[PDB]
DNA sequence: ACGTGCATAGTCATTCATGA
DNA sequence: TCATGAATGACTATGCACGT
């Protein structure tokens, strides 16, 4: 067990239960996101850390600068464990770091520059499975007479929409169907009810298969070499959508 | 160079920013409740389209729109003024539809302007209903470029409601907010009684308006201080949170504090506990924890020593903290132009005042409008009796002036109604579709008289503001949050 | 709960941030040299009637129209967007016509949004010229509620004109500014010589483009550098002030600079020259005085001391200061939705089909719709010849359906023609208004014998880009400012 | 007597003079940060220094010494100035000959004005009494004739005397650009403060003066003390003649 | 000494690629 | 290391009157 603040981090919200098993450490996008996220939060078990701005590229940046970040020694500082050889898995504060970030590009930015501190500083945290990914709605259908419906994807909004319509139910043309574009633009009760209820969130959880193959990968996209990475874009973005397929 | 002696200028000088801030920033109209930034924030949304029937705009395009044409000031502290009015726990009854992070009663700030959307709300719509019939003054605005109102229509008594709190210069103002349904109650004696002196008023409306109705609930303690407020237009009225006490399986108990006076800041009065306990001047508590939620509302929870009695540590809540904490009321309003401190029932009078001049306006404009358009159907009606010949001495005019000088000579008609026969379509020309200008010309006729009736009639202009304020409560009018007690 | 590998994300999220930002946000399109930003406010400024026929709007409301409806990005950023093309420092031709405080080529930020007032240009109303007449692709903004332009009709060629300079990832931009009568005398070769090949363009065009053309005037060192960024789309252009040797009444040569090269800060560049010298590496320097003011422009007094040569000094400011400084040209830009890197003979070919397209489809819509206005005119000169009897029809009509379709029956004629004919006005029964109805139906299909014999010949569409773009020449092409000298 | 200027131990955000000469050498308190940036391009950099004002000035008739000291726009002044306050005040360090305070012409310069008043005429009197501080009278509108120069004006009645008279004499103006009115300093760029309010020859400045020093210290405490009802009855009783000073 | 609410924005740190 | 230019806003201090 470990004592919560009532010598952390000013922004960190931390959370009431002093159980590192039981406790969950938002990081999120935005100061306005993490606003509203520490309102609709559940204090008992989840910590919200704001990060503000990009973050710093650990990957690119000298050792020294990168501790030098008001960002970073804020996330180092609420993880408790430390980083490199000093890291200690022991002292992690919270066993479960849900990185959430907008559903937009730059959202998608801030998650690679923060899975790469993790990855090159506090690798452990990933292979443990420690690690998570929210991931944010991007509809909402608001029903003229029943509850509104949440949709995480293009097709889940046909999905619902098509239901619903055939279950006879009618939506506003003009109020209709919301269309989230950040979680700034979130109020307390919507991140509960999509991100951070833990009974109808959407988490993702960071795994580590080939740690060479993934060493060499952070350092093609992170790294200094911009050569390696314009190569590596134009040989891949080729194919991004068939990942999965 | 001229010369300026520094007595005529500190003197100058500062009496006009002190009568500015006075009657042009910080005190409210009484007719509407309004500062200026409130008054043009509502307009330019208004204006604007951000209406309950649309979606929300971004509320950045309220703020840009209230700055580029009526207030000429910073965008910053107009995006504040707005956000407080689409806050619950700010406004009793909240004037702009919130869409996004506004805040909390704590120390969460709302979010930026960028981040959120916002439109007015049903009431607010109520606020300016028929401001476009001529039922307030206007005024050109800080360029001249366009026309802004000097006063809302205000439909319902919004000063009482969503009281107010301004600091000016020499002086300031601190309304409270009331419940609508007991203000309603107050405006119908006021209607009904319309011939009562101020000394039966008073008794009247205070009988009715019970006492202040925070957003925020809690509590009133004792009835000295409202009965002040109303007589005096001064009165300190003490505010209380609600505590119910708990049990605990173990046998130890809690204090849950789950409501607040108004105007108190969650987060700090935490702190405030806390830090005195920590600096131990509250002893007998053992912990204090904040369970609050979005979903279960305020709830701090204080759990107290064994060797502790509840009600002496609730007690001490209220002596040492803004468990209990007093309402400064000084009813201090603009009065045509003039700070003036208020009884009650001239709070309600001059706005039932404010009512009673609105509709015999608006009944003045559709009066106006209806002759106008009776008029021009009377033209028409003259061409279709003719209209073998009015088409005839169209077709036979070589231009549309000598056309139109021809129809006024023929059928002894105004050019405004020569006008409307030239500009008439050829469907009118269709059998029904000449019946409906005859129909038409009956159902106005109709109207006017209708509306020349109401202006003859006080008795029917007070009851429009009745009927119509009747509506407004049943439909927008809810329970009272705020529970009076006795000492 | 769902699993995923970390190289699988790291992939996925960093190749759609890096392709957004190159073909979205970072890189200009190579057809009106707009990065996003720039397209969206400009279309926002023009949408919202932000014109150089109507006053200077609060900027205020050029960004929130922005914010609101297009750009979904932070009201901060997207302000310094509009300022800077309004910054004639910046830009070699300002698209918005800024009033207020903007900045200046020093260290002193522009005023705030709430202080500055902003429209678009008359080069900026070329960019969008007949925008509304389908010239260009239209798709839904980023929440479907309206829709926003993919490129401008751009009528003049921007992105040689105005440059561009973006960080991408993995790649960037730098394309230097250029003077419109030269890019003009390109265009025009290249339309005349619309079959000549690449070899033969690039040599034409590179004769007539001596160079690049800077907002900031200065000096181009050298020809190498401009002939291998036309060639390669790589090269480095060397740069410089000027600097104009004065001599004093004491005797005190002192070095006078009153330009400066591109994008080099005044207060920036006076700093380091002071620092370089009581440093020890711009000896024979004895004073640094900045005479500069709104009324003479940029004015760095240099003194030098007596026992020192002006051209030694002078070579020491362009080894060690911006005094001297190469402009690296990268011309990258957006080619189809791909970023290309490309030769000055496919920077004017490129535009040059675009302007080509924009007549084409500008035709196009002209002609359609002057399909549609002859169609209805076809209807009505049937009315006006058959005109005692379409009367008589349209009064023993029950309705106006009957009456529509008794038209039909009479006239042979559509439902929209037969529509047209009842909505008419009593006002066109006029002798010249009938007869006005007459000659506009000769005009129109005149008019379509013009759009029609435009389609069918691709010497006139090349005609119209080149006569059009003249007229835009002639009134806002400007002097050359950089002038080009040989090593 | 000259005293050195900044040029890469004075207020940051001072854009001084190049003149060592304060008789010479003229000190601009300016309001606000975008007006005080127009303020320092469009000077003469020669003789006029810019001190920019960021928000409403403390009020050292209320607050305590100590407070007022703290305050970072009060040290600017009182640094910028040079010469000292209250019993260590010595007019010999005087930096600038002509302390001009150029606010804004709405109702919240007229504040500001007041406050630097206060300021001066409690810690450093013998600048008001030795005609060392001016006020600036910043452009109402600016009327922009189609072909001819554009003309500024100062008041109601002088826009409409030029109006007149321009019409009058052949002149015509666009009514939609037509006439700007400034609400502020802040909408003015570098050359329209230059031709209106720092250009020595078009400027229009008005001295300072004190006459009755008793009397002064009595209105200031009125008007600036802590005591409300002394303020509140002053400003019910004499608003009512505001217009009738000067008739 | 602190809260209140309408008034009077510059500063602060990163991504990203390239050349000094 | 610094500039470039679009991307990802909270904090800082006064006036003013009044009550604890
Ligand atoms: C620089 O002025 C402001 C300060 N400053 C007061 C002090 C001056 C020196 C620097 N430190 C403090 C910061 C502040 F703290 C807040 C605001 C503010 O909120 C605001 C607005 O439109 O909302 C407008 N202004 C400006 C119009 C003056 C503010
Ligand atoms: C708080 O983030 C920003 C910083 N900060 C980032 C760092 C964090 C700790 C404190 N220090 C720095 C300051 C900054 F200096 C500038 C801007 C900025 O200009 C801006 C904009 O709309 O233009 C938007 N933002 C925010 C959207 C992120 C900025
Ligand atoms: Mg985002
Ligand atoms: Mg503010
Ligand atoms: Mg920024
Ligand atoms: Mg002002």
């Amino acid at each position: 067990a470990l004592v919560r603040r009532k010598g952390l981090p000013g922004k960190l919200a931390d959370c009431r239960s002093t159980d590192p098993r039981k406790s969950e450490l938002y990081v999120v996008e935005g100061d306005s996101a993490g606003g509203s996220a520490k309102s609709g939060r559940d204090s008992m078990f989840q910590a919200i850390l704001p990060l503000r701005g990009k973050i710093i590229n650990v990957e690119k940046a000298r050792i020294d600068r990168v501790l030098k970040n008001t960002e970073v020694q804020a996330i180092i500082t609420a993880l408790g464990t430390g980083i490199h050889d000093e890291f200690d898995i022991g002292k992690l504060r919270y066993h479960k770091i849900v990185l959430m970030a907008d559903a937009d590009v730059d959202g998608q930015h801030i998650s690679t520059l923060l899975l790469t501190l993790l990855f090159r500083f506090m690798r452990p945290l990933i292979e443990n499975g420690h690690v998570f990914l929210a991931q944010p709605p991007l509809y909402k259908l608001k029903w003229q007479r029943s509850d509104p419906e949440f949709a995480y994807s293009d097709r889940e909004r046909d999905g619902l929409l098509e239901a619903g319509l055939k279950a006879g139910k009618k939506i506003n043309k003009e109020d209709g169907i919301q269309r989230y574009k950040g979680l700034g633009e979130m109020d307390a009760k919507e991140l509960w009810e999509t991100t951070m209820d833990p009974s109808v969130r959407v988490l993702r959880q960071v795994t580590l298969d080939d740690a060479a193959a993934a060493d060499e990968l952070f350092s093609i996209l992170m790294g200094e070499d911009v050569d390696a990475r314009r190569s590596f874009i134009t040989r891949n973005a080729k194919d991004v959508r068939f990942l999965d397929v | 160079i001229e010369p300026v002696d520094i007595e005529q200028e500190m003197q100058r000088s500062y009496i006009d920013y002190a009568m500015s801030v006075i009657v042009g920033r910080a005190l409210p109209e009484v007719r509407d409740g309004l500062k200026p930034v409130h008054r043009r924030v509502l307009y330019a949304m208004f204006d604007s389209g951000f209406r309950p029937d649309r979606s929300h705009a971004k509320s950045a395009r309220s703020v840009a729109e209230t700055m580029g044409n009526y207030h000429p000031h910073g965008d910053s502290s107009i995006y504040d003024s707005l956000v407080r009015m689409a806050q619950p726990w700010s406004l009793r009854y909240p004037l702009v539809d919130g869409q996004g992070n506004f805040g909390s009663p704590g120390n969460d700030p709302p979010a930026a302007m960028r981040y959120t959307e916002a439109r007015l709300t049903p009431l607010a719509m109520e606020m300016l209903r028929e401001i476009d019939e001529e039922t307030v003054d206007f005024i050109p605005n800080y360029d001249g470029r366009v026309q802004e109102p000097t006063v809302l229509p205000s439909r319902f008594p919004n000063l009482l409601a969503n009281g107010s709190g301004g600091i000016a210069v020499g002086m300031a103002t601190n309304i409270p907010p009331h419940n609508l349904r007991e203000l309603a109650d107050a405006v119908f004696w006021a209607l009904e009684n319309h011939d009562a002196d101020e000394e039966e008023t008073l008794a009247a409306v205070m009988g009715r308006v019970k006492g202040p109705d925070f957003p925020t609930a809690g509590l009133i303690v004792g009835s000295q201080g409202t009965a002040d407020a109303y007589k005096t237009g001064r009165g300190s009225i003490r505010m209380r949170g609600v505590v119910e006490v708990e049990e605990d399986s173990r046998g130890r108990t809690s204090l849950v504090i789950t409501e607040l006076p108004y105007q108190v800041n969650h987060d700090n009065f935490i702190t405030s506990i806390a830090e005195q306990v920590r600096d131990g001047k509250l002893a007998g508590i053992s912990n204090i924890e904040d369970q609050s939620s979005d979903r279960v509302g305020l709830r701090i929870v204080i759990e107290i020593k064994r060797d502790a009695v509840a009600k002496v540590v609730i007690n001490n809540l209220y002596k040492h903290t803004q468990l209990q904490t007093s309402f400064g009321a000084n009813m201090l309003a603009i009065v045509d132009g003039v700070p003036r401190t208020l009884r009650l029932d001239q709070l309600i009078r001059y706005y039932v005042d404010h009512q009673l001049d609105v509709i015999v306006r608006r009944t003045t404009y559709r009066l106006r409008k209806a002759n106008e358009r009776a008029h021009i159907l009377r033209g028409l009606v003259k061409a279709l009796d003719a209209l073998d010949e009015v088409i005839a001495l169209i077709r036979a005019s070589e231009t549309v002036d000598i056309a139109r000088a021809g129809l006024i000579e023929l059928l002894d008609i105004d050019e405004i109604q020569a006008q409307a026969i030239l500009d008439m379509q050829l469907r009118r020309l269709a059998a029904l579709e000449r019946q409906r200008i005859i129909d038409d010309l009956a159902k106005i006729e109709a109207e006017i008289a209708d509306l020349e009736d109401i202006l003859a009639k006080p008795e029917r202009q007070r009851g429009i503001v009745r009927d119509e304020l009747a509506e407004i409560v049943d439909r927008h009018g809810d329970d009272r949050r705020t529970r009076i007690i006795a000492i």
